[PDB]
């Protein structure tokens, strides 16, 4: 039970790691309000073509 | 009698001890047995991760 | 991830508290359950020799009743006569 | 109560030996002739003890 | 798509933990030791 607690706690850093890469591809696509030249530009569709 | 009785305080919980190192060794290893199963689990996920 | 966070975690706490689902009346009869103290408690009473078929009480014990019927008729033969 | 006690016995007879397959895959058939002479032996031994525990 | 993927591991992940918590949970047995069980009829019928 002690190793398996362990092993647990690795897959518990490993869940933590898919969660930090999730919110750090978050921001490409949550990146919908270019109205400005300062923000990253990622996405086209983000923009306004008027 | 006496010493029978010295002899049948042991026989009585002989079957006990024998049914608590049994059952306590099964859930002991079901620990490893779920150890590895989602250790399986683990290495379904981690290479599509 | 949470959700398979969380399931891990309620995995852990489920180890410590292997009651398989089968026919209790004769598993009540062995003596690693208190029940089979209480029946082996039942055939020292009854006369039943310790260790022995849990089965046979209720046959024993009417016969123990047949062989109670068996007395206390002899009781009147040594009661009204006298 | 023999009746039920008879059908309970058959009930747990058949529980042990799926447990004993389940487990290390054991049948009665399996033992060799002086295997079952033992294990019959034993057997009628309890008959003549009316007993449930098989320990010595 | 490839998150979609990753979603329905992380579910059969789920599903394959959910489903092994109710077999150790379960009341079989349904203090009951002390007490005569009504099921166990041999214990009744030695009584009456």
């Amino acid at each position: 039970q002690g190793i398996l607690n362990a092993m647990i706690t690795k897959i518990s850093n490993e869940l933590q790691a898919l969660t930090d890469e999730v919110t750090q591809l978050m921001m490409f696509f949550r990146h919908s309000n270019l109205g400005q030249g300062t923000n990253p530009l990622v996405f086209l569709s983000q923009f306004s073509l008027e | 009698e006496l010493m029978e009785r010295d002899t049948e305080a042991q026989d009585t919980a002989m079957e006990q001890a024998r049914q608590h190192t049994q059952d306590t060794q099964r859930r002991a290893l079901l620990l490893r047995a779920q150890a590895g199963a989602m250790r399986r689990q683990q290495h379904t996920l981690r290479d599509p991760m | 991830s949470r959700e398979l966070l969380r399931c891990l975690e309620e995995e852990v706490r489920h180890l410590p508290h292997p009651l398989p689902t089968v026919l209790p009346s004769i598993h009540q009869l062995h003596p690693a359950s208190p029940r089979g103290s209480s029946f082996i408690a039942l055939s020292h009473k009854l006369g039943l020799p310790p260790g022995k078929a849990s089965e046979l009480l209720l046959p024993a014990a009417a016969s123990l009743r047949q062989d109670l019927l068996l007395l206390q008729d002899q009781r009147s033969l040594w009661c009204w006569d006298l | 109560d023999l009746k039920q006690k008879a059908s309970e016995y058959e009930s747990e007879a058949k529980y042990l030996q799926d447990l004993l397959m389940e487990s290390v895959n054991f049948s009665p058939a399996n033992l060799s002739s002086t295997g079952s002479r033992y294990l019959n032996a034993l057997v009628d031994s309890a008959v003549a003890l009316e007993t449930k525990d098989t320990s010595l | 798509r490839q998150l979609e993927n990753l979603v329905q591991e992380l579910s059969q992940s789920n599903m394959m933990l959910y489903k092994q918590l109710e077999m150790l949970t379960d009341p079989s047995v349904s203090n009951p030791r002390n007490t005569i069980d009504t099921k166990d009829y041999s214990t009744h019928r030695l009584y009456q």
